[PDB]
């Protein structure tokens, strides 16, 4: 038993400096395991929820200040605005006057520490996230994509038609394309998107919101990465398709906004004159004027 | 005279479609030129393929390769210094880098950097909008100093008022240095009376080329760029 433990005493060390290291990785991902609240229970009833909820898309918001976290400085506040059925409302401006923000301040993603935001019959303070969410939609300004095909890359679930798919290709202008691929929507996106363009990408990303039949959603300059004769071709087209739909837009191209109800100018943390367009370049007094005048 | 193609025929896998079919490429020395198109067209795959990347099919180039600064279609970034994936591992010139910094009009970006110039950034160091990060692999292809510099869509993320500064000094710095040719593509096309020479394609074929005569031969592509006017 001497010549026993001569043998296993020095195993018995190392093990445990082993293990030792092994229990330190595992403890790391416990300390880990501690997350913060999410708080995905919205203080509202579902029941008082109607099925097809968000019927007309009237959205009124008032001193909405909002900031990402507690810490940073209010980055939008002090804004209002009714916004109507309005089949397509204009929000435009420089960098960091806070537009992508407040594209973000429908889906709550900002903290929104003062004021609130009334979806038609209701503030947003009360909603379940998901239930939030799921309802409403959005185009990112950059594209991201699913490893996968194109009926998992817009239908996670499975509960759509091809005929719509399809649909939302052709208004998309995407169909064209995919008639040319072999897959038929069946090939494989590689990572991410690594087999098509910048602007293919984020032609995807538009079709995969354009999937959802909500009349009301958003747009983050989404035709910053299109070029000119698709960017009118497929506003003109959402603009037909979605008559009835409430869109608001982002537009990193002004030329773009010239067609919606209302323009809605940023400069640093608010609205200055937001307006119809041609009152507002008639005017020439809007900083938008010289946006448009810049560009012309 | 320089970085040319004849015939050029590329793709991407040799057991499918050849991606470009009978392309012809020139670019004078010391010339701004622009490449523009339909989306997807095949603009970034020619030039991709003009660095060596793409499987051509056929086709002969010929080059003056050099150092060829670079901008990918996407902005990336190394996970180091502000300064130093800036850098790229060149002797740093205090006039140079405020120069390209300046001209990328990233100093009130860098104000706002806990450590500024010296911030540790990336997907180890900490993540900005990709707005700093296009002005950032432009300043890349800037303060790279190479003969022949390159630049693919650096106008994306930024807004009008960051294009026009950025164009109007960088650019105009560019061509203020003696013969630093450098190439670009867009997808606005305001700048198009600012460029030297052009390349047209749609499809994975070239089209046109040619600054002024050469486009006013064509009332159709010239009253789409007239769409916008
Ligand atoms: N990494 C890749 N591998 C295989 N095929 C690609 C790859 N990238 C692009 N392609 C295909 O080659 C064609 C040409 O794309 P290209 O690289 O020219 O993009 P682009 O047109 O320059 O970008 P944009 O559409 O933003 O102008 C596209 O139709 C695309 O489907
Ligand atoms: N994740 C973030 N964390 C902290 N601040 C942010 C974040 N995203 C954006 N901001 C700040 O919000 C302002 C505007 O953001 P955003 O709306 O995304 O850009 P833009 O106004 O150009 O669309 C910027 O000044 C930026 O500093
Ligand atoms: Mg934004
Ligand atoms: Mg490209």
């Amino acid at each position: 038993y001497a010549l026993m433990v001569s043998n296993y005493l020095n195993w018995m060390v190392r093990n445990l400096a082993d293990m030792e290291l092994q229990l330190g990785a595992v403890k790391r991902i416990h300390g880990l395991l501690k997350t913060e609240a999410e708080s995905y229970e919205g203080l509202l009833a579902p029941s008082l929820i109607p099925k097809n909820w968000p019927d007309q898309g009237k959205i009124q918001i008032q001193n909405l200040s909002v900031r990402y976290d507690s810490s940073l400085k209010p980055v939008l506040k002090h804004v209002n605005a009714l916004i109507a059925p309005g089949q397509k409302i204009g929000i435009c401006g420089r960098t960091g006057s806070g537009k992508s923000s407040f594209s973000l301040a429908f889906f709550r993603m900002v903290d929104t520490f003062e004021g609130h935001i009334i979806i038609d019959g209701i503030d947003i303070a009360k909603l379940p996230l998901h239930t939030l969410r799921s309802r409403l939609s959005i185009i990112l300004q950059d594209p991201v994509l699913f490893s996968g095909t194109i009926r998992f890359n817009l239908d996670p679930e499975r509960k759509c038609s091809d005929s719509t798919l399809w649909e939302a290709l052709e208004i998309a202008q995407l169909k064209l394309v995919v008639k040319a691929l072999p897959g038929g929507l069946d090939a494989i996106i590689t990572e991410g998107g690594e087999n098509f363009s910048q602007g293919q990408r984020q032609l995807f990303c538009l079709a995969r919101a354009f999937v959802r039949k909500t009349s009301i959603f958003i747009m983050d300059e989404a035709t910053a990465s299109i070029d000119m004769a698709t960017e009118n071709i497929l506003q003109k087209v959402v603009m037909t398709a979605f008559a009835d739909r409430t869109v608001v837009t982002i537009a990193h191209r002004v030329h773009t906004i010239l067609s919606a109800d209302l323009v809605i100018v940023l400069k640093r943390g608010a609205i200055l004159e937001f307006d119809k367009p041609e009152k507002l370049l008639s005017r020439k007094d809007s900083v938008f004027a010289s946006f448009v005048r810049a560009d012309k | 005279c320089c970085v040319q193609i004849m015939g050029g025929y590329f793709t991407w896998t040799p057991d499918g479609i050849p991606t470009l079919s009978n392309i012809t490429i020139r670019i004078p020395r010391g010339q701004l030129t622009m490449i523009v198109g339909q989306v997807g067209c095949g603009k970034s795959s020619l030039l991709l393929a003009a660095l060596g990347e793409m499987q051509k099919v056929s086709g002969a180039v010929f080059w003056s390769r050099g150092p060829v600064a670079y901008a990918s279609q996407k902005p990336w970034l190394l996970n180091a210094t502000v300064e130093e994936n800036i850098i790229f591992e060149s002797p740093f010139n205090k006039q140079r880098y405020k120069m390209v910094i300046e001209a990328c009009s990233l100093q009130p970006d860098i104000d706002i950097l806990p450590h500024g110039d010296q911030t540790q950034i990336g997907e180890r160091g900490i993540n900005l909008s990709g707005g700093q990060r296009q002005r950032i692999s432009v300043a890349r292809a800037l303060y790279q100093h190479a003969n022949v510099v390159f630049l693919d869509d650096p106008f994306s993320a930024l807004d009008i008022h960051l294009s026009d500064h950025l164009m109007q000094a960088g650019i105009l710095e560019l061509l203020r240095d003696d013969k630093r040719t450098v190439v670009l593509v867009t997808h606005k096309l305001q700048y198009l009376p600012h460029a030297d020479w052009i390349i047209a394609m749609k499809d994975g074929t070239i089209q046109r080329e040619g600054t002024l005569k050469d486009f006013q031969r064509s009332e159709c592509q010239l009253f789409e760029h007239w769409k916008t006017l």
